[PDB]
RNA sequence: GGGGCCUUAGCUCAGCUGGGAGAGCGCCUGCUUUGCACGCAGGAGGUCAGCGGUUCGAUCCCGCUAGGCUCCACCA
RNA sequence: GGGGCCUUAGCUCAGGGGAGAGCGCCUGCUCGCAGGAGGUCAGCGGUUCGAUCCCGCUAGGCUCCACCA
RNA sequence: UUUACUGCAGCCUGAUAUUGAAUUCUAACCCGCCGCCCUUAUCGGGCGGGGAGACAGUGUCAGGUGGGCAGUUUGACUGGGGCGGUCGCCUCCUAAAAGGUAACGGAGGCGCCCAAAGGUUCCCUCAGAAUGGUUGGAAAUCAUUCGCAGAGUGUAAAGGCACAAGGGAGCUUGACUGCGAGACCUACAAGUCGAGCAGGGACGAAAGUCGGGCUUAGUGAUCCGGUGGUUCCGCAUGGAAGGGCCAUCGCUCAACGGAUAAAAGCUACCCCGGGGAUAACAGGCUUAUCUCCCCCAAGAGUCCACAUCGACGGGGAGGUUUGGCACCUCGAUGUCGGCUCAUCGCAUCCUGGGGCUGUAGUCGGUCCCAAGGGUUGGGCUGUUCGCCCAUUAAAGCGGUACG
RNA sequence: GACGCCUGCCCGGUGCUGGAAGGUUAAGAGGAGCGCUUAGCGUAAGCGAAGGUGCGAAUUGAAGCCCCAGUAAACGGCGGCCGUAAACGGUCCUAAGGUAGCGAAAUUCCUUGUCGGGUAAGUUCCGACCCGCACGAAAGGCGCAACGAUCUGGGCACUGU
C-alpha cells in the first residue's frame, strides 16, 4: 500500500523527484510544487 | 416401516417378549429377519437356546 | 570403538 | 474441499455419516457423472445429489468451512427441484 | 543392607488420619416365575498374620516375632 | 529430557470489536422444523480501550527424536 | 541414492531434405522374401518375380521423458560432533563514575508508518482523588480545588521534553538544487553532525525558522539489465546500433560485507592429510549428586527428647557412583564380565575385650577399642548387580589404569 | 518360493493402460506493424517514395503436462477421542481404517508381564492369557513328513571339563 513514487515536473518534463504515499489514503494522483533546477524557478510536478 | 439413515425405505420388526424373567426385547430387519439389537444380550452358553 | 584388531 | 465436508458445511446433510453413506450408496453425481464421497468441488458445479424420492440439484457459489449458519447458506443455490 | 506398601469371609479387595467390620463372585434357606440355567429377600464365614501395652472401645496407636511385593547403580 | 500441535458445552471438533455446529437434555408442531440449561474459552500476568484470538511462564493430552565411542 | 542442481546417452513426438504423380498409383528408398549368374558360397552384388512404398531408415533442427550414465553442491557458531537454537539493525544492564569491552549472559523491538503525525506562525497545559449532577453505577460527558508531571511524546528501551520536543487552529510543501569550512567513529568499505554561500521559495509585520518527523532501528555492495534526460563519445565520412555521465527501478542476495544465474542425502564397503587445538576408556581438579559422620530439638517410645528412632532445618569427611571441565595421551594409554595370583584401608561380617540398655537367662539393639586370621557350593542370565535353593562363625564394604 | 488351506479392504497420491470435450503448448510456416538509412519536399525542425538492414504481433504448429476412467500376486496404506457390554453408538479425518490366521514372537521398552510344567533353586526353554510401544495375508499368513557341518532347551550313557 506504500509504493515508491517519482514527481515529474508538468513544466520541463523530467522526473527530479522521488517520494512515497499510501495508496489507501492517497488513491488520486498527487501535486506537490518543488523546485526544478533546469528551470531555475518552483514548478508544479506531478507524479508519473 | 422406517425410513433407512441413506434415504430409502426398509421394514423393521420389532419383537416385545413379556415372560417375566424371560422378557425381551429385539428388533428385526423383517426380511431376513436376523437380530439387529436385544435389550438383554444373551450368550451361546447362557440360555443356549435363542440366543440374542 | 578402540578395537584391538591390528593385523 | 471433500463431498461429505461440503455437504456438512453446507447444512444438506447435517451428519457427515450419512452424507458418506448416500454418497458411497451412488446416490450423487457431479457435472453429470457419478462420484464417491470425496470428489473434490468447485465453486460453479452442478450437484445432482439424491434424497429419498428427490432430485434436488443445487449450485455451489462458495467453499468456507464454517460450522456456523451465519456462514453457510451462502454457497448453495437452488435451481430446480423434482419429485419423481 | 538401605527406604516404602500390605497380611481383612473359600477367592478378588474397600474400610479417611480411635467412635465398635463390609461390596462382588462363591455355599445354603424361603418366596416367585406358564417357558429360554435372565428375579428377589434372609443366614453363616474374620483371634482383621501371631503375642502383649495404651486408653472408655485398636485393622488403625505402640513395641516385639513370622511372611509377600517394590525399591537401589553398571558396562563396553 | 529436547523441538512441533492443541487444552473451547456432558462427548467429539471449528472459531482484537466481544464466539458455534452434530450427538446427549428440554420446549409446541403434526422427517423435518423455529427456540432455550450448560462455556473460570485450563490457570497466572503485560500492551493498549477490550483477548479464545497477541505474548513470558505453570500443569495436562498427542507427534518426532534422545545417536557416535 | 533421490521428487538436490546442471547436463549426456536411450526412447517417444513434430518440421525439413532424400521425396515423385493424381485416399489412390509407381519408376525413388527398404526387403535376416523367392528363382538364375558371379560361385566350389545361408557374405555381397547383378538380373527377373513378389511385398511394402513416398511411409520407413538416415542427415539437420526442435520439444517431452530420461540417475540409466556423468560433473558437482549439500554453510558457520557450538564448553566434542549430531540435534535444538542463532546469524543483519536498534535500546538497557552486565561495563569496573571518558570511550570501548566477551559468553549458546539477562530483557525487548525492527525489515514500518504519516500528505500528514512534515515546515512556519499564533494560542493552551497533562493523568488521577473528592464534591455535585437525569438516563452515570467504580468508571461515557461538565465546573472546582490538590496536582513540576504520578500523563503524553505514531510504533520499543534508554536519554530528554510543560522557557515544552506535549495538545489546538491558519497558511503551506524546505519531505530543496549545487554545495559545504570544520568535526565524531575508525582496518577498509561505509555511517553521523555541521556554521555558512548562491538560486528559487513557505510562514511570519519584523527578528527569524525550515535541506522531514524529540533523538537513536525500519535496511544491504558490485556485476547485469529496465526507464527518463544529456552544447559526451561513437572504429573512413554522415547517421545509427551501442557505450559514458546524471536521476531512478529490479534482492527474506534473511547464512543480511552477498562464492554461482542455477545444487539434497547415505557410507556398519570406505580411503588420505592432521588434532589430544576436540569427544569415548583410564588418570587429574571440584563435590552438584553418591556413601558415611555430626549439631539443634519438636516428637514416638505407658511416665521420659537423647535405651532406640528422629520431623523442620543446619555443618562436614571421603574421592568407591552419576555428573561438570577438557589438563595428559589420537606418528595407539586394548576397553566389560569371568579364570589365575594377590596386596592395602577400616566407615568390622564373624571371632576377641567393653559402656548404655525399656539387658530376668538364651537371643538381641546402639556406641567404643581392635585388620591377627577367616570370610561358600550351586540354578537363571555375557552379565557386575539382583532373585532363589542348601549351608556356615560369617558368607563385609571399598582402593590398587572400575588391580 | 516343496506340499495343504487361504491371500481380506482401499485406485486418494505415484507408476502402467486407455480417452482429447477444454486450456498450456517448441522448432518450422506466416507476415501485420514498428525502428535505422535517403531520391526529394522544407526559412527554422522535421516529413519522407523504392530498396537494403533489425525487432518480428495476430493465425497455424505433435508428443508431453492439467484432466477423466480402470489397474494393488503395481509402488503403497489399512487412524484417533468418549461411552457401552470382540461387537455396537456419537464426533474429527482420510482412499479406507487390519479380514482370516498367528501372537511376550529371529517382532514386546515396561519386563525376569501372569499362571502352569521342567529343576532343590530356571533373566534361557515349553503351553496358554492379549496387556500386539511397533504381527499380518505373494517385501506372503498359518501349519507341515522328510531333510540340515543351522540355532535354542531338556534326558540316558560316557568321561581329568
Amino acid at each position: 500500500m506504500r509504493v515508491n513514487i517519482t514527481l515529474a515536473c508538468t513544466e520541463c518534463g523530467e522526473r527530479n523527484y522521488i517520494s512515497k504515499k499510501n495508496k489507501r489514503n492517497n488513491p488520486d494522483r498527487v501535486e506537490f510544487k518543488k523546485y526544478c533546477p533546469r528551470d531555475k524557478k518552483s514548478t508544479l510536478h506531478r507524479e508519473t | 416401516k422406517s425410513r433407512n439413515e441413506i434415504g430409502d425405505e426398509t421394514v423393521r420388526k420389532l419383537y416385545v417378549e413379556i415372560m417375566g424373567r424371560h422378557s425381551n426385547i429385539i428388533l428385526t430387519d423383517a426380511a431376513e429377519n436376523v437380530i439387529i439389537d436385544g435389550l438383554k444380550h444373551l450368550s451361546p452358553s447362557m440360555n443356549s437356546y435363542r440366543t440374542v | 570403538a578402540a578395537a584391538a584388531a591390528a593385523a | 474441499m471433500r463431498l461429505d465436508k461440503f455437504l456438512k458445511v453446507s447444512r444438506l446433510i447435517k451428519r457427515r455419516t450419512l452424507a458418506k453413506e448416500v454418497a458411497d450408496q451412488g446416490r450423487i453425481s457431479i457435472n453429470g457423472n457419478q462420484a464417491k464421497a470425496s470428489s473434490d468441488v468447485k465453486p460453479g458445479d452442478e450437484l445432482t445429489v439424491r434424497f429419498g424420492q428427490k432430485l434436488v440439484t443445487v449450485q455451489v457459489n462458495e467453499l468456507k468451512d464454517t460450522t456456523k449458519k451465519e456462514e453457510a447458506a451462502n454457497m448453495y443455490t437452488i435451481l430446480k427441484e423434482e419429485k419423481l
